[PDB]
């Protein structure tokens, strides 16, 4: 127990992915599909309105107007009223 | 004549700790389709030094 | 010795598995 | 003669879960970002798909669901149900 055989030193064992790599861990794409066509979505960007059942709500950190997820959504007969009495429907 | 009067209670629910946008359109300029709400805000309160 | 033997087998056993995974994953294995 | 190295697994396999032991658990499905934001049922298919790739199906008891489509054809319709009462005007 004295001794400790085997160094087994580490070089280009893990230089063989890259050498960028051990310094910034990279970023990931995200997948490709086929009825998306060429729009190649990334996951910082969301310019249309999603459901929220059962996901997560979306966090923002500076400028970039975004979407939504809808929450609820309805339509009712538009009553006559204004701010005050004004209420002229000739 | 008088007719049906309603008597409406609005949402007491409020929400503690989420940034919403309520918006109401008469809807009718727009075509039969629904219509898509883009905002342009800005980020959130960091706790910067 | 036993356990010196079986510790120095083991850690052997490490860098070969290692090496044939990341070679097993690059053009033409198995993706490991 | 002797038969060595036994080498206990019981820590190795506790590793991946303990309720996995007793339970293989259930699949889960992938997202698609085009179907918005839906969650894809393992067990019920509401759509009525097209008759072709998708296997001929099972069912196991209530749900409304669709179908495979295998044939589809629009003409023109007769003028009567049947019987003797065959009015236009």
């Amino acid at each position: 127990g004295g001794m400790t055989g085997v160094l087994f030193s580490l070089g280009a064992s893990m230089v063989l992915g890259g050498v960028a790599q051990m310094l910034a861990p990279k970023a990931r794409t995200p997948r490709i599909q086929t009825t998306d066509n060429g729009k190649q979505n990334t996951y910082f960007s969301s310019l249309d309105n999603m459901v929220a059942q059962g996901n997560v709500l979306p966090v923002l950190y500076g400028e970039m107007r975004v979407g939504s997820r809808v929450v609820s959504q309805e339509i009712s007969t538009a009553d006559e009223g204004d701010g005050g009495q004004v209420v002229v429907i000739g | 004549l008088w007719s049906s009067y309603t008597e409406i209670i609005d949402v007491k629910q409020c929400y503690p700790n989420t940034a919403l946008v309520g918006v109401q359109v008469d809807s009718e300029q727009f075509g039969s389709q629904q219509v898509s709400r883009n905002y342009h805000l800005r980020g959130r309160i960091l706790q910067v030094p | 010795i036993g356990p010196a033997a079986l510790k120095a087998v083991y850690d052997m056993a490490r860098k070969g598995a290692r090496d044939e995974i990341q070679t097993q994953m690059r053009d033409g294995g198995l993706f490991s």
